[PDB]
DNA sequence: CTACCGATAAGCAGATCTCTCGATTGCGTAT
DNA sequence: ATACGCTCTCTGCTTATCGGTAG
RNA sequence: UAAAUCGAGAG
């Protein structure tokens, strides 16, 4: 637990750490990171999602990793192929950069 | 402690016995009744807790004595229990003693011939006769067993006789630690073949087996809940018919007494509350908080009353009686829990407020929180700031700490020169008096009181007394601790036995932090970054003795770990060492005089001619000059003995002779008849390094002779710094545009690195792309796998180590725009003032590669180490290869991965210290009493032999340094001999008889060893098993002898062989441990501390948690057993190349093997041991007090740790002795 | 007595650490001079102090 | 807090050319290393006690507990 | 008064009076 | 805000008298709107109270807190209401309950505060306390986990695991953890009071979307402190609301259907080997 | 203060070691609508912590260290210039803990300054 | 045929350096 | 207003139920 | 005058 690790890439400041028993733990932020506060409206992205063909979990009968599943906040969306998988997180990666909100965290992990 | 108040009685040893509850009704000054501690109005209600009768409370007059608070020792009383109920020390007792019974023939559920028989067994192990218990087994219808007892009693009878007829076990048994574990043995089988008996042999009737749930309570069945009252009575009358057979299981000495074991011992009849003056009430201002222990007798007390109320209404006359019985069992029950919960605080039932058990158990407890480690009077603490111009044998005491710490000095006729004035002085006038100890004992202040009657005081000092019972004793001034006073420094934590030394106090005028010399950093491994110490002034003469001689800081130049020297100065002087001697250091006739004043001042006595002497010019013409050499051969020339030659010493230093230019000698040191004649002193000579100039003076002339010298050496090379500098600065760090283009050339080779290496780890072709698809999908197999990774991470890591290396080699010492002696940093990492190689090159060529346990940077789910680098990336650039350097800076990712390096670096630093001391701790609870005794055997506190010879010679590893230097011995002859004086070191030691055998033995073996070990019949002893080494001259040990030997027969050069053969075994017979050694404590230090630095778990698996020792020991036996244990307790030293001295790995091979068997260092290895109070203060104090008081052990008070408890003299080194004085009449 | 540093990251004043100061520049001697200072040990000079250097409450 | 009465390395006064350093830097166009020199700071010891002083008093003076806020 | 400076530890009769 | 939607999702406790199968009057009690004020004080008409004064009065910086209740009974016959306060809240500085929120630089200066004195921090008896930050697992993200804590849960229990940690919209989490077991059937496990409790997978499957309701809510009637007027059905549905995925909430059944689903197809993964289990030592699984 | 219960003025002291200066007074009353007399005081005192030998000062490198002396300014070595340095920090500390921040520090600051 | 002794399989108990500060130290109910 | 009821390790040992062997 | 628990630090 107390290594440091390369997931906190500017979130965990590296050097910044307590000597002794806390060293690891006792972390401080990077002093850009700033840490969300308040929910971001995500009832329109269903929408844009169906017209990108984010099927809906309803009317596609699909399961396993062997497909994608799209997911916003922690209930399934909907199900894609990987290729439409790796399109539509660019696509919407460049839309909210460019309705949105700006902390619209978008992870996908690829096969 | 009063010298003048002298004890005559002393606790020869103590035994641990159950007391009864008839014995407590008749000492107890009260027994207490109600549950109120104190009415209102602040008086205590007398019967409570408190009273007047159970100790002096709160300005109340002790009503037991008649004495004050201050002298009321206290009282105890006892709370009369109105029914008896279980003790839960002894619980598993009861419930092992009663069950294994048949409840109607009240004997146990096996047959009579079988209890007789571990009946006599155990009387026979009670007096020590192990081996002839084991032929009494050997003996082998119903009126023939009558017989068979009786002849089993009449052989153990008689082997008893012959016994203690024969001289070899007196009236009070002969307890050891192996007998003790074949009891131990004995009674476990005798417990588990006990309860093998469901069906009674003496009446086959079955009987109920009892289940416990839990304490408190005992259930039967065929469940049903058994009165406690009936648990007494069964198991009162299965002692009464078995107290023949019980009378030798809870006994180990023989019953003198012949006082019957009964079962109200295992049965609380009545609860001991002790002395008012043991649970005062926490006072805190205004809030008062009575004690847990009174809360405690509190409820207990409340459950009495309401069970005695219950009894007296069931006792004033069907329903009601039944609602009146439930209630009444469970104030039996309550009151059981709660007796339980004032005793332990974990069994009961219900954060729980700590029960008299939880005062004792782990740390904090009375054991290791107020016994072993106390909080001390007389002492100081601070923190350290350095300071040449003390002695390296002092410590600068600031004047705060002068004034008050004081020592208690008896006025005498001789001493009121000096204590008159310091009375006079006063507390405050330094030096000076704080107190006057009259004959009276009465302690006459002296902070609030006025000059005048201060001298009056001081002019009645020194009068006769008028009393005729003091006429003994004299007055006391408690004089401030002056410069001539010792001080016993240390600095926690205490690593090692020389992290504790004692230093002589200079009273410094100024300010408030202990001033300590430099040489002695790497003795107690302190900085100056804000360290604190602590310094312990001695209050008695005897004590003063011990840290002025013993642990002299002297005597603590060698330590024992290996022999090795740890003192020598460390940063400064070093580099001023490096010029001060070099041959471009010239010397005009003022500044080398003043030099050699400024060091040598003979108004102390620096030299040891008090008249300083002079060396001629080294260069005559054009004008007097001298050498840096000539200086240390002055200093040398005047700081030496006279009477006496110089040292003469070949040796080298850290410095090559690249370094010098061409066909130079500077790197090859020379001494020649106590001249410097060439090479530079370096680390090599003085400091931490052996066979060093200073090391060689103190081999020579003595130890002092070295201290003197580390003084003189450490104010030369200051006074020569404060006239000369030497500075690091920014162009020391640079390399030429020919050292950085070759270091550009050389990194440009290491961006294919990675690609070749990952390839060839996969095995594929060396060309193939690193975009290649296939090697891509190669390095994902190997990337969740943890060691193809690991494969992965080893093959480029040392790729990348070996371009680091190149790039240092080709670019160092070379490239370097500043060259040695020049470049100030090559000059203090060469020559060991600081850093290392490895150092300059990371300031001036790379970092190189970051490991993070073995294996390359941790890598993302991903397939990226980094989120700047992609995924896979092939080059050793993302792996963690850290091309930049201090000096030009290095990129963020490489950034990123040294703070990784960093941060894991704090974290094994801040596990190491904690993590491998409870080990050292293990062993020195162990080894505490091991000792060295006068047969030159090294054995535990009782006597159980661990070695016949220590280490096999007996050899002080503090004295072997410079023994098997036999050209350095023959070189400085003269001064050895003189040093030695053998004049008066004939006319009481034989020297022909133990020459004579060892030459026997010598020509016998020089016949021998054609032929494997075991068929070398012996025939003939080795002298040291035959001779003593400290009567006999010439009984040495057979690897040295013949080493000696072959020295003598391959160098055939006023000194012939016979003389300088004589002077070697002399030195031999000099360089014996002497006998009260604490080598236990020693090897346990010198096992533990350098384990700071496989590794530390492979420790924890040959010493605490038991090549395989089990496999070895179950196959080849117990010295087998032993050799594999020293081999692997070595060789993992020996791959952190920390020289450590087989004189401490086979003292604790044997301390672990004594019983053959792989005794680790764990509680289980310490349960068979002969004193208890060392197994209660170590751990699990509470399984040991009931193993030491159900046996009644009477512990002799031997080992370390119970002798401290007992508050007796120790039994090793200046305890190991008495003293009797010589009266002239009769 | 604080002074601001001669030598500063961009974000010192961003964050405006000179509303508090926290040292003093002083004239730092890389120098095996008094002896007195070898692991990590320092000196300071006596009439610095005298006038003020470093004082505090 | 307020400035030094005298640099404390070398020991010159320097515990009047705090104004006139403040004024020369804001009346006269100048930057800090001519505004040093021209009252006599040649010596980095010197120049260092005014070119870094952050003259903290004043927001020390704000808050006055003998006058209504 | 009465202490191991000016008390005897221990005083016995080494036999019956005589 | 959140306190008022925490103290919506509270919701009532309904306790029944024995006075005449009808138990009496209902006592449906709740309530409704939490609400604090900046911290006045009465030294007739309050002045206001500044955080200077509260640490030079060595005493707290505490406003007022106003709960207003909901005594209702019989199902809504009589609902009395109630403004009844909750006395001093501690408030920290700097925020939109406390007095220096908007206060310039100048004006901060004028209350005795400092030029950019900064809030996140209570005061407490005059003494400065803040509440650190903590680091938790990443809400609502099914993980993968292998811990070997799980496989000494019991007999058949393996180490593996699926893991989340929900969080309803007022931003209170609730566990779930679906072990696998050696026999092949799923586990699932929360904690609803503080004591874990175990139920087959498809169970609740199966219950989500009143047979299994009944059975599922007679199992945990009396630990949810369920009232007699709720019937088991009705407790049972509240069980697969209050526990099952808080992340989805009422009106979310086949929501919670579609998720467990996935988490157990996610666990078969994590069992045979095609899927790697989740570091929660990581920051990518992080809060 | 003077006690009703015992009819004689009693004092408090000062529990501590270093002696200290009196810098303030509160006077904290109590919001009570009885004229409750003053019970509550806070006394802030000043201690002048001048530098002594010992006391721990570091860069912003990590060169912690305590003072050994304050050598006087005669005694300590002196440029060209005539100016004595305020700190001398030995060399050796540099080639183990590598901290070369400190060494370009010192260039850019006399630079700066200069 | 039964009784007694092993033998892992499971359950259980005790453990894993000195020093300086600061703050806080109980609900709950039936009178 | 207050006095009295109160869900992160490692070494052993001990208990236990299934095996035979031998009269 | 205590003693515990939590937190902050020094080596
Ligand atoms: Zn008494
Ligand atoms: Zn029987
Ligand atoms: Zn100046």
């Amino acid at each position: 637990v107390r290594k440091l690790l390369p997931e906190s890439w500017g979130f965990l400041c590296p050097v910044h750490t307590p000597d002794g028993s806390p060293c690891g733990l006792l972390n401080h932020f990077a002093h850009k990171c700033r840490i969300s506060t308040q929910q971001s409206d995500v009832s329109r992205i269903p929408s844009i999602l169906y017209s990108l063909g984010v099927a809906p979990a309803s009317h596609t009968f699909a399961a396993g990793p062997s497909l994608c599943c799209v997911q916003i906040d922690g209930k399934i969306i909907g199900w894609v192929s990987h290729e439409q998988g790796k399109i539509i997180a660019d696509t919407l990666r460049y839309w909210k950069v460019e309705g949105l909100p700006i902390d619209l965290e978008i992870g996908y992990v690829p096969p | 402690m009063d010298i003048s108040k002298p004890v005559g009685s002393e606790i020869t040893s103590v035994d641990f016995g159950i007391l009864t509850a008839k014995e407590i009704r008749n000492l107890s000054a009260k027994q207490i009744t109600n549950p109120t501690v104190l009415d209102n109005l602040g008086h205590p209600v007398s019967g409570g807790l408190y009273d007047l009768a159970l100790g002096a409370f709160l300005r109340n007059l002790c009503s037991t004595c008649g004495l004050d608070e201050k002298f009321c020792p206290g009282h105890q009383g006892h709370i009369e229990l109105p029914v008896p109920c279980y003790n839960p020390l002894f619980f598993n007792q009861l419930y092992i003693y009663l069950r294994a019974s048949c409840l109607f023939c009240h004997h146990f559920r096996l047959k009579s011939v079988e209890v007789h028989r571990y009946a006599c067994k155990l009387r026979l192990l009670q007096y020590g006769l192990i081996d002839e218990s084991y032929k009494l087994d050997e003996i082998t219808s119903s009126t023939l067993l009558n017989e068979l007892k009786s002849k089993r009693s009449e052989y153990v009878d008689m082997a008893i006789a012959k016994a203690l007829s024969d001289g070899r076990t007196t009236e009070r048994g002969s307890f050891t630690a192996t007998v003790n574990d074949e009891r131990k043995k004995l009674v476990h089988e005798f417990h588990k073949k006990l309860l093998s008996r469901g069906k009674c042999d003496n009446c086959g009737m079955f009987s109920p087996k009892f289940r416990k749930d839990g304490f408190t309570k005992i259930f039967e069945t065929a469940s049903t809940y058994i009165l406690s009252t009936e648990v007494k009575n069964i198991l009162d009358t299965v002692f009464r018919k078995e107290q023949c057979v019980l009378q030798y299981v809870f006994h180990s000495r023989p019953n003198l007494s012949r006082k019957l074991v009964k079962a109200d011992s295992f049965f609380m009849d009545v609860l001991v509350v002790p002395p008012t003056r043991f649970r005062l009430p926490s006072k805190l201002g205004e809030e008062v908080h009575e004690n847990s222990q009174n809360q405690l007798l509190s409820k207990v007390l409340t459950t009495s009353l309401l069970i005695r109320d219950l009894n007296d209404d069931l006792s004033k006359l069907l329903e009601d009686r039944r609602v009146i019985f439930s209630r009444l069992m469970n104030a039996f029950v309550t009151i059981q829990n709660d007796v339980n919960a004032f005793i332990d605080s974990t069994k009961a039932q219900g954060v729980p407020i700590p029960g008299v058990k939880q005062a004792l158990e782990k740390k904090e407890g009375l054991f290791r929180k107020h016994m072993m480690g106390k909080r001390v009077n007389y002492a100081a603490r601070s923190v350290i700031s350095p300071d040449p111009n003390i002695e390296t044998n002092e410590i600068g005491v600031p004047p705060v700490f002068a004034v008050k710490l004081t020592y208690p000095e008896p006025v005498t006729a001789y001493n009121i020169a000096e204590l008159r004035q310091a009375v006079i002085n006063g507390p405050d006038k330094w030096p000076g008096a704080t107190q006057i100890q009259n004959e009276d004992g009465s302690l006459v202040s002296l902070i609030g009181m006025s000059v005048e009657q201060r001298k009056a005081l001081a002019n009645q000092l020194l009068t006769p007394s008028s009393n005729v019972s003091t006429h003994t004793l004299n007055k006391k001034v408690y004089r401030h601790i002056k410069n001539r006073d010792v001080v016993l420094m240390n600095r926690q934590p205490t690593l090692h036995k020389a992290s504790m030394m004692g230093h002589k106090v200079r009273v410094l005028p100024n300010e408030k932090t202990l001033r300590l010399h430099y040489a002695n950093t790497g003795a107690y491994n302190a900085d100056f970054d804000g360290d604190e110490m602590n310094m312990h002034f001695p209050q008695n003469e005897n004590a003063r003795a011990e840290a002025l001689n013993l642990a002299n800081t002297d005597s603590q130049y060698l330590t024992p770990t290996s022999g090795s020297p740890v003192r020598g100065l460390i940063q400064d002087h070093i580099s001023a060492g490096v010029w001060l001697t070099s041959k471009d250091s010239f010397f005009t006739r003022e500044q080398y005089q003043q030099y050699i004043y400024g060091c040598i001042r003979p108004e102390d006595g620096h030299t040891t001619r008090s008249k300083i002497v002079t060396l001629p010019p080294t260069i005559f013409k054009p004008y007097p000059l001298w050498t840096g050499k000539q200086i240390i051969t002055t200093v040398l020339l005047n700081v030496t003995p006279p009477d006496m030659p110089g040292i003469n010493l070949i040796s080298k230093n850290k410095i090559k002779n690249e370094y010098w230019g061409k066909g130079s000698l500077e790197n090859e040191v020379l001494f020649k008849d106590g001249a410097l004649l060439c090479g530079i002193l370096d680390k090599s000579q003085y400091g931490a390094s052996k066979y060093g100039i200073v090391h060689s003076l103190h081999e020579v002339y003595g130890p002092e002779v070295a201290a003197k010298v580390l003084s003189v050496l450490g104010r030369l090379f200051t006074n020569y710094i404060t006239a000369t500098a030497f500075t690091c600065g920014m162009d020391d760090l640079r390399l030429t545009a020919e050292g950085n283009k070759w270091r550009t050339d050389i990194l440009k080779t290491s961006v294919d690195t990675g690609r070749e290496a990952a390839a060839e780890v996969t095995n594929l072709d060396k060309d193939t792309p690193a975009d290649d698809p296939e090697l891509l999908k190669r390095l994902q197999e190997i990337l969740r796998d943890n060691n193809k990774s690991g494969i992965l991470d080893a093959v480029t890591s040392s790729k990348v180590n070996a371009i680091t290396s190149q790039v240092v080699s080709k670019c160092v010492p070379d490239g370097t725009m500043k060259k040695f002696p020049c470049n100030s940093m090559q000059a203090m990492a060469l020559s060991g003032a600081k850093g290392s190689n490895v150092n300059v090159s990371q300031i001036m060529c790379l970092l190189g590669q970051q490991a993070l346990e073995g294996r390359r940077v941790p890598v993302m789910v991903s397939g990226k180490t980094l989120p700047s680098f992609k995924p896979y990336e092939t080059d050793a650039m993302a792996g963690g290869y850290v091309k930049g350097r201090f000096y030009s800076g290095i990129k963020p990712q490489e950034y990123y991965f040294h703070c990784m390096a960093g941060r894991e670096g704090l974290i094994d630093t801040a596990v190491k210290t904690s993590r491998s001391g409870y080990l050292q701790r293990c062993l020195t609870k162990q080894l505490e009493g091991v000792h060295v005794s006068y047969d030159n055997s090294i054995r535990d506190a009782d006597g159980t032999l661990v070695q016949f010879m220590y280490g096999g010679d007996a050899i002080d590893i503090t004295k072997e340094s410079h023994m098997t230097q036999f050209e350095f011995c023959l070189d400085n002859y003269y001064a050895l001999l003189k040093k030695y004086n053998p004049s008066a070191l004939i006319e009481h030691l034989d020297v022909e008889s133990a020459l004579k055998y060892s030459k026997k033995t010598l020509k016998y073996r020089k016949k021998h060893s054609k032929e494997p070990h075991y068929k070398q019949s012996v025939k003939y002893d080795p002298v040291l098993a035959k001779y003593n080494p400290a009567k006999y001259l010439g009984s040495v040990s057979e690897n040295f002898q013949d080493k000696l030997e072959s020295f003598l027969d391959k160098n055939s050069k006023g000194v012939n062989e016979k003389k300088f053969r004589a002077l070697m075994q002399l030195k031999y017979m000099r360089s014996l441990i002497n006998p009260g050694e604490a080598v236990g404590i020693i090897a346990s230090q010198s096992v533990g501390e350098p384990s700071t630095q496989l590794g530390i778990p492979r420790l924890r698996e040959i010493v605490m948690t038991a090549n395989d020792v089990a496999a070895v020991l179950k196959t080849y036996g117990v010295e087998a057993a032993r050799n594999t244990i020293v081999n692997e307790i070595n060789n993992v030293f020996s791959r952190y190349a920390i020289s450590v001295s087989f004189r401490h790995l086979d003292l604790i091979a044997d301390m672990m093997t004594r019983q053959g068997t792989y005794l680790a260092f764990n509680r289980q290895g310490m349960e068979t041991s002969t004193s208890s109070f060392m197994k209660m203060s170590y751990e699990t104090t509470c399984q040991f007090l009931t193993k030491a008081v159900l046996d009644n052990e009477r512990e002799q008070l031997d080992s370390p740790s119970a002798r401290i408890v007992v508050g007796k003299l120790n039994n090793v080194g200046t305890g190991s002795f008495d003293v009797l004085a010589k009266v002239p009449n009769a | 007595t604080g002074q601001t540093p001669i030598v500063k990251a961009n974000l010192y004043d961003d964050y405006g650490m000179d509303n508090f100061p926290n040292g003093f520049n002083a004239v730092v001697a890389v120098i095996s001079y008094t002896g007195y200072d070898m692991d990590d040990a320092m000196i300071i000079n006596k009439s610095a102090d005298e006038r003020g250097f470093g004082y505090g409450t | 807090m307020i400035v030094p009465v005298r640099c404390f390395s070398c020991g010159k006064v320097v515990g009047d050319k705090w104004e006139s350093y403040l004024n020369l830097l804001q009346e006269d166009e100048l930057d800090e290393g001519t505004a040093l020199s021209r009252l006599g700071l040649k010596r980095y010891c010197c120049r260092r006690m005014i070119l870094t002083h952050v003259d903290l008093i004043e927001k020390f003076l704000r808050y006055n507990p003998l006058e209504k806020r | 008064t009465a202490t191991t400076l000016n008390t005897p530890v221990v005083i016995h009769a080494t036999q019956l009076p005589q | 805000g959140l306190l008022n939607l925490g103290v919506k999702d509270i919701g009532e406790k309904v306790i029944f008298d024995g006075k005449p199968g009808y138990l009496g009057n209902k006592l449906s009690v709740s309530v409704e709107q939490v609400s604090i004020a900046k911290p006045m004080s009465n030294d007739a008409v309050e002045r206001k109270v500044y955080p200077s004064e509260s640490r030079q009065r060595l005493t707290s910086y505490r406003g007022k807190l106003l709960l207003k209740l909901k005594w209702s009974v019989n199902n809504g016959e009589e609902n009395l209401f109630e403004v009844r306060d909750c006395g001093g809240l501690p408030v920290m500085l700097q925020s939109n309950r406390c007095h220096l929120n908007k206060m310039s630089p100048y004006e901060l200066v004028q209350h005795k505060e400092e030029s950019d004195e900064i809030g996140g921090y209570f005061i407490v008896n005059g003494i400065e306390k803040l509440i650190r930050m903590l680091i938790v697992q990443r809400r609502n993200h099914p993980m993968a986990i292998i811990r070997p804590s799980f496989a000494n849960r019991g007999a058949s229990y393996s180490h593996y695991g699926i893991q989340i940690r929900s969080v309803r919209p007022d931003q209170t989490s609730q566990t779930n953890v679906l072990h696998y077991l050696n026999d092949g059937q799923v586990t699932f496990r929360f904690s609803w009071r503080k004591n874990e409790y175990l139920v087959p997978v498809v169970m609740i499957l199966k219950a989500l979307c009143t047979q299994v309701l009944q059975y599922l809510g007679d199992k945990f009637r009396v630990v949810f402190q369920a009232s007699p007027d709720q019937s088991d059905l009705e407790v049972g549905q509240e069980v697969l609301d209050r526990i099952v995925l808080v992340h989805l909430g009422k009106d979310g059944s086949q929501d919670k259907f579609r998720m467990l689903l996935f988490m157990i197809r996610k666990l078969y993964s994590l069992v045979a080997g095609e899927c790697s289990p989740d570091n929660p030592d990581a920051t990518q699984h992080q809060e | 203060y003077f006690d009703d219960t015992l009819n004689k003025t009693k004092i408090k002291t000062y529990h501590s070691s270093e002696p200290a200066y009196i810098e303030e007074v509160n006077l904290i009353g109590d919001e009570s609508n009885k004229f409750q007399e003053l019970q509550t005081v806070s006394i802030k005192y000043r201690i002048r912590r001048t530098p002594q030998i010992g006391d721990k000062f570091s860069s912003r490198h990590g060169q912690k260290g305590v003072c050994s002396r304050k050598w006087p300014t005669i005694d300590m070595p002196f440029s060209e210039t005539g100016i004595q340095p305020d700190i001398i920090i030995n060399p050796h500390a540099f080639p183990s803990r590598m901290t070369i921040g400190m060494f370009v520090e010192s260039l850019a600051g006399k630079a700066g300054a200069l």
